[PDB]
Order: structure tokens, then sequence, then C-alpha cells
């Protein structure tokens, strides 16, 4: 995959690539040297707090066969 | 008075403390170097 460096506009541009390739192993040493070394972004980010939307009642059908129809 | 130079020509290198903090980057830059390539060479293996 891609080795991008970002810019002083903030985008990230391709600079290189990581190419690893082994035979038998117990594990990818690039991840974990990654894992160790840099940080992990994560494009998911947790509100201070949940805020609850609904608690919402349904129903599953007597019979299952309209679904499977359709 | 006797005026007795026991320098080793020490006074002949020019701006030497320039060239003592050169000499000691080159040293502990290739030390810390060693150090972290081997510890992860080791990690590496390890993970291998």
């Amino acid at each position: 995959g891609p080795i991008k460096v970002e810019l002083p506009t903030k985008e990230t541009v391709e600079i290189g690539i990581v190419d690893y390739e082994a035979g038998a192993s117990h594990g990818n040493p690039v991840v974990d040297f990654l894992k160790r070394n840099g940080s992990t972004l994560e494009q998911k980010v947790n509100l201070e707090n949940p805020i609850p939307i609904a608690v919402l009642d349904s129903y599953t059908p007597s019979t299952n066969e309209p679904y499977a129809r359709v | 008075p006797v005026m007795a130079d026991l320098n080793g020509g020490l006074q002949f290198v020019p701006e030497l403390k320039e060239f003592t903090a050169k000499l000691r980057k080159e040293l502990v830059e290739t030390s810390e170097v060693r150090k972290a390539v081997s510890i992860e060479t080791a990690l590496e293996h390890k993970v291998v």
C-alpha cells in the first residue's frame, strides 16, 4: 500500500510504497512496527456522551414466506 | 617566569568546541541509531 507525506495544506500525496512479502510467519512485522511507532488514524470520533434517539418496538411477521419471496 | 605549553598542539585545531561537539554527535547518533535499528530488527524477527 501507499506511503503518503502530509503537505503544508494537510493534503496527503504518495511518496512511496510499503512492499512486504514473506513465506512461513507467525505475524505481520510491518503492522507490528507501525502499531508500536506510529499512531492509528481513527475516522470514527465518539461524542462526549451518547445522545439517545429512540427506543422502538417492532414485530417479526407470523410467516417468513413474504420476505422469502421478495 | 616560565610558561610551559603542555597542550599537545591542541591550539592549532581551529573552532575546537564545534569540532568536539561534531565528534560527540557523530558518536552518540551512531550509538542511538544502532540501538534503535538492532531493537527493531529483534522485534521484527520475534514477530516473524
